[PDB]
């Protein structure tokens, strides 16, 4: 899993981008407990439900091709569970990646075989 | 909750699912088959990919090699809205002979469900196919509408009428 | 060159009236001669024909058509009306700046005996009014809170045919009250304050809004109006009186179709600010309060809503009438 | 830029003769058929119904004149032209279970399919017949693409395992012995020479070049991964924002074009001073599609050059129609295309 | 046709066939046929006894005893008398008629017999009426249909129907058409007055072995004076009697209107799928 202190402080201190940048390091994908895939899941799902509208653009632009790929796989296992109006951003999210990645995105995300 | 930016993730999913392509079975002779339905190789099956605009209202798509299928859970606002949904997606699935990307019966869990096969995907544009699945969505939402409005004026009419005498 | 000459001639020989002690025939051939020449030439060629020293032929059409006392010949003239009015936007504010309109009503209340006549001629009544430019104090006299009444009792009872008037008269209805002013001094509402004892006006209204499409706008031309359906929603909302058309079971019909035309509806749109503000009237005048249904939902949605930082000023502006519109207890 | 509507339903495979000069096609039907070129309109000349389904492999030995074509039928049939009819000899393919190529040395073709199990297949003269010795070890799925290096003894596969391996089909007794090659010393029949490391995608495309020093493969992950043994086997991916290819082939020494899924041939360039994979562009820029084909590309040969500067690239696609691209007008057309 | 129609088209049409071959002084033909009626009702018309001179029409009803519990005799008595006769075995109420005596007016005759039912069932409807006029409170329950009962009680009038919708969907569609039957009170006010009840039957009709359940509907039909009355007594009859199977065909007939819907919009997609193929 991820650790929780590192994204923590960041989202104390404000800077989203640092946070959204640390919680998709050493995601547990190769890990057979579900609890982590769980944890890491409810953790993304998490840092980008409490984030504003109009800023999402940058955070976006400043991640990466796996990093993109690895959102897109992650924003797929948060989308199974659908809670707490998180739906709506988790859609405009979906959006900003589509554009960001194309649809290789995607397509790494159902080719994948391992994943969150 | 409800956007236009859902049905663009459902079109981008369906465009990504439609990559499918012809393929024998691998352990029947001289056969040849849907991989998504039977799920028979698990080397040939993707991994499922759930969209939800909300806690009612949802799309599941699951892709594979040579097939894909895609169950569609429609929103349900009242009873009467249900049991017309139920009926219309009844009525729909019964003409599945006609419909060669729909299936006779729907995913368990799900309001209605239709297998895009590979055969299926070969003899019909992707592009218009996802254009048909986009439609089917606003269509739905449209006519069951519709159909309720009129169908409460025709409860109405029949009341007024009967009360008259 | 051919099309611009034959109209000109036929413009010609029908303002010298002249036409009107002339063969039925003759004046058939030409107002159909007119109205094919304006229906498969070009456009430029009619526009500038018609409007040809400042809407000269038109007012002429227009007076020769007051005139007139033949049925058919009045119906190909309106054809040619709607023809003229589907050519362009300066045509359609001259036109409707001429009487055409005041007669085209007392024609549809005196000859109640022509279907396919008072059709053509509520059709281009709909048409000539689509744009909603103009209103002259003179043309109240000839339709209004009478006509108002006569077309509530059309819609409501209906006559004696196709029964295609009907909608077409609502469509004329959703047309004139687009250049109406607000509830103190709308004379649709006036009359709607009269007889509230129509309730085919509203299942019709409600399959218009459930539909999604717009039936007056027809032609695309620039400087597009607003939506019909939502200022006669608002301006029938805009008071108790008038919104009481509305039933019981109605009423929360309606309110499920505004607040599920105003949760489907995405950000950035305009349609979106319409619909919020036409909930906000549904609220102030008619008892939402009441049966205290539909607000659950609708709080949620309204909640979504007010988070929705879109940089874009349309959903800034939708922010900003939902804030407006935030009487919550 | 020269699209021929040939058909309304998709194409299976696509091969062509010695001049150029016919060119061979299914249709997903139960025969092949052979069609030519009398002027600017094309005419069918030849029907093949032998098969019984439909036809998946088929490949042309260009000096020997000879097609041989493999597909659900499980059988291949080795057709030679016999006066003024193209007689099939049925080939034992030996297997109980869709790709088919014949060697540089035209005397053996591979038949990758889904037995798991890459089917060499050489002709015993002694016998007067086809034998066919199976290549299965390693293998844990269906040989999509198949081809050849420039040793005609070392062949090359993706399979629906998420890899494309390189083994080797030579059979000793219908050639001499294979020269030392930069991919290994050891060759014998089945032993495994290289393989991928990828674990997602299925590898629809494979190809090796010219010099025989790079092995490049199109994987259905949205990425396309090239190997070159002259830096000690080094494997370079490269994920597309287009979706899958279905296709790939080299068209230099170092510029590699291939569609798919994208359904709009592009063109890539790999430096091999940095060591990675860059993308050239699309190649192909103009129903309602935004490119030539209404479908996704199924096949793509070379009509003339070879795979270090190929002059025209042919490509068979799910649309019905044939693709004849030239690398002169299509560098004429994008000036930011450097190849 | 919207409202039911009260009169018997096969017996109207058989009777009038019948009189007019013999006005014309033509040979008397034998005649034989079993007809239905809605609620259950069992017609059956035939000679008498093989005489072509005669012609009995029979009826029966599974609660002809509750019937003429109430006074259907008299009723009867006074619609048909003379045509009225013994009745037929098996049958509850047979009528009989002679080709050698009959009467001018043909068109009186065939309108009185064919709403055999319709008077049938009126008796307690006349009882209860006369009751109300004459003001004597504190004063029935007929089973009409085998899974349904009819219950019938100062200045108003109460009947309430208890009915079975079978089908599920059919509840809904009963249950959308009573809902706007309720408020129906908004199109005209000298209406009588519309009470619905789901589960439950009202509280009059309470621990009378009333029939409970979810696929069960109680609908009381509050009538006052004005409908009462004696001048208006064989309309507001027609349409009480007719009730039920007026709810039952409109919603039948909701369900038909649906499906031609279904079927249209049905043709619309399917009309967007054949234009997403090629050719």
């Amino acid at each position: 899993g991820p650790d929780e202190g590192e994204v923590d402080s960041c989202l104390r201190q404000g800077n989203m981008t640092a946070a959204l940048q640390a919680a998709l390091k050493n995601p547990p994908i190769n890990t057979k407990s579900q609890a982590v895939k769980d944890r890491a899941g409810s953790i993304v799902l998490k840092v980008l439900i409490s984030f504003k509208a109009n800023d999402i653009e940058k955070a976006v632009q400043s991640l990466d091709k796996n990093g993109v790929d690895l959102l897109m796989k992650y924003i797929y296992k948060g989308f199974e569970s659908p809670s707490d109006n998180s739906s709506a951003v988790l859609l405009q999210w979906h959006e900003k990646a589509l554009a960001a990645g194309g649809v290789g995105s995607i397509v790494r995300v159902l080719t994948a075989r391992k994943t969150v | 909750a409800t956007l236009r930016p859902y049905l663009s993730a459902v079109r981008a999913t369906l465009q990504a699912a439609l990559c499918l392509e012809n393929f024998s079975s691998q352990v029947v002779e001289r056969h040849n088959k849907p991989e998504v339905e039977v799920r028979s190789s698990k080397e040939l099956l993707l991994q499922p990919v759930t969209i939800s605009r909300n806690e009612k209202e949802k799309v599941l798509i699951e892709g594979s090699i040579n097939s894909v299928r895609v169950s569609i859970a429609v929103k349900q606002a009242d009873e009467i809205e249900k049991i017309l949904c139920h009926k219309f997606m009844r009525f729909m699935m019964m003409r599945a002979e006609n419909f060669f990307i729909l299936r006779r019966k729907p995913v368990e869990g799900y309001d209605i469900s239709f297998l895009i096969t590979n055969f299926h995907t070969e003899q019909m544009y992707k592009h218009k196919l996802v254009d048909f699945v986009i439609h089917f969505m606003e269509e739905i939402d449209k006519e069951i509408s519709e159909m309720k409005l009129s169908v409460n004026a025709r409860a109405r009419i029949v009341a007024e009428e009967f009360l008259k005498n | 060159c051919h099309d611009q000459q034959r109209l000109e001639v036929i413009f010609a020989d029908l303002a010298r009236s002249w036409a009107l002690y002339e063969d039925e025939g003759v004046i058939r051939c030409y107002l159909e001669e007119l109205l094919h020449i304006l229906t498969d030439a070009d456009p430029e060629v009619c526009k500038k024909m018609c409007k040809r020293n400042e809407f000269e032929s038109v007012l002429a059409l227009v007076a020769y058509y007051q005139m007139e006392h033949r049925a058919s010949l009045r119906l190909l003239l309106l054809k040619c009306f709607g023809a003229m009015c589907s050519l362009d936007a300066a045509i359609i504010s001259t036109l409707v700046s001429s009487v055409l309109p005041v007669e085209l009503a007392r024609d549809m209340q005196t000859d109640t005996q022509d279907h396919q006549k008072l059709c053509y001629s509520a059709l281009i009544l709909a048409m000539v009014f689509s744009m909603g430019e103009a209103v002259p104090y003179a043309h109240y006299e000839h339709l209004g809170t009478p006509f108002a009444q006569f077309l509530l009792n059309i819609v409501e009872d209906g006559l004696p045919t196709t029964e295609q008037l009907p909608d077409l008269c609502v469509n004329l209805l959703l047309a004139l009250n687009l250049h109406l002013p607000a509830a103190d001094q709308n004379v649709i509402m006036a009359a709607l304050s009269k007889h509230a004892n129509v309730k085919i006006f509203s299942e019709k209204l409600l399959l218009l809004l459930n539909r999604g499409d717009d039936p007056v706008r027809i032609f695309k031309h620039e400087p597009q109006p607003p939506h019909s359906v939502l200022k006669f929603l608002q301006d029938v909302f805009g008071s108790p009186a008038t919104a009481a058309i509305f039933y019981h079971t109605d009423m929360m019909a309606l309110i499920d179709i505004t607040v599920r035309h105003i949760a489907d509806l995405s950000p950035g749109d305009k349609l979106r600010m319409e619909y919020l503000s036409l909930m906000h009237a549904i609220v102030r005048t008619t008892p939402y309060l009441q049966h205290r249904h539909r607000l659950p939902d609708l709080q949620a949605i309204l909640r979504r809503i007010l988070n929705e930082e879109e940089t874009s000023p349309q959903c800034q502006m939708d922010r900003m009438i939902v804030r407006e519109m935030c009487k919550e207890f | 830029m020269a699209y021929h509507s040939f058909l309304v339903e998709p194409i299976s495979c696509h091969a062509w003769n010695k001049d150029r000069t016919q060119i061979a096609i299914c249709p997903n039907n139960h025969e092949v058929h052979i069609y030519e070129k009398s002027g600017n309109k094309w005419v069918q000349v030849h029907e093949l119904k032998e098969h019984n389904g439909q036809v998946t492999g088929i490949d042309w030995a260009p000096d020997s004149n000879r097609i041989v074509t493999c597909g659900t039928d499980r059988n291949a049939y080795v057709w030679t032209l016999k006066g003024r009819t193209w007689k099939p000899t049925l080939v034992i393919l030996r297997i109980n279970r869709r790709c088919v190529r014949w060697a540089p040395n035209e005397k053996k073709f591979a038949v990758g399919s889904g037995s798991r199990v890459i089917s060499i297949c050489y002709f015993e003269q002694e016998n007067d017949w086809w034998v066919c010795k199976h290549i299965k070890k390693p293998i844990r799925s269906t040989v999509l693409s198949l081809d050849w290096h420039p040793n005609s003894v070392l062949l090359a596969a993706g399979s629906c395992d998420f890899k494309c391996r390189i083994f080797s089909a030579y059979i000793k007794e219908v050639e001499e012995r294979p020269a030392p090659t930069p991919w290994g010393s050891k060759m014998p029949f089945g032993e495994l020479m290289f393989e991928s490391s990828s674990s997602c995608g299925w590898v629809h495309g494979v190809c090796f070049s010219a010099n025989g020093s790079r092995v490049a493969w199109v994987s259905h992950d949205s990425t396309v991964c090239l190997a070159d043994a002259d830096k000690k086997m080094a494997v370079a991916t490269l994920a597309s924002e287009t979706l899958p290819l279905l296709a790939v082939t080299f068209i230099t020494e170092s510029s590699l074009v291939a569609a798919g899924h994208d359904c709009f041939p592009v063109l890539f360039t790999y430096d091999s001073a940095a060591g990675k994979l860059s993308f050239g562009g699309r190649l192909d820029v103009p129903a309602g599609l935004d490119s030539l084909h209404k479908n996704s590309v199924s096949q793509i040969s070379v009509l003339s050059g070879g795979k270090a500067k190929c002059s025209q690239f042919c490509t068979t696609g799910m649309d019905g129609g044939m693709s004849i691209w030239d690398v002169r007008s299509l560098e004429s057309a994008l000036k930011d295309l450097k190849i | 046709m919207i409202l039911l129609e009260v009169n018997n088209r096969i017996i109207e049409e058989t009777l009038a066939l019948k009189f007019e071959n013999a006005a014309a002084g033509n040979k008397p033909e034998a005649v034989e046929v079993t007809f239905a009626d809605f609620d259950g009702v069992l017609y059956h018309i035939s000679n008498p006894n093989g005489d072509k001179t005669k012609v009995m029409v029979s009826i029966s009803l599974k609660f002809y005893k509750e019937l003429q519990a109430h006074g259907a005799d008299e009723l009867l008595k006074r619609v048909y008398g003379s045509y009225l006769v013994n009745p037929e075995s098996g049958y509850n109420v047979s009528l009989l008629y002679d080709l050698e005596n009959l009467p001018a007016s043909k068109d009186s005759i065939v309108h009185q017999a064919g709403m055999l039912k319709r008077n049938c069932f009126a008796s307690v409807f006349e009882k209860y009426f006369q009751f109300q006029e004459e003001g004597k409170e504190g004063e029935a329950v007929i089973h009409y249909r085998d899974d349904e009962t009819m219950y019938v009680e100062k200045d108003r009038v109460t009947v309430v129907f208890s009915t079975v919708f079978k089908d599920d969907d059919d509840v809904v569609i009963g249950k959308v058409f009573m809902q706007e039957f309720k408020e129906g009170r908004r199109a005209s006010h000298t209406a009588p007055q519309v009470l619905f009840s789901h589960r439950e039957p009202p509280l009059e009709l309470k621990d009378t072995d009333a029939a409970v359940g979810d696929n069960i509907g109680y609908i009381t039909f509050v009538l006052f004076p004005r409908h009462t009355n004696a001048s208006a007594r064989d309309n507001t009859i027609n349409l009480i009697h007719t009730f039920r199977d007026y709810l039952h065909y409109h919603i039948k007939c909701s369900k038909a209107y649906i499906h031609t819907r279904m079927r249209a919009k049905t043709s619309d997609f399917l009309k967007v799928l054949n234009r997403a193929r090629p050719d």
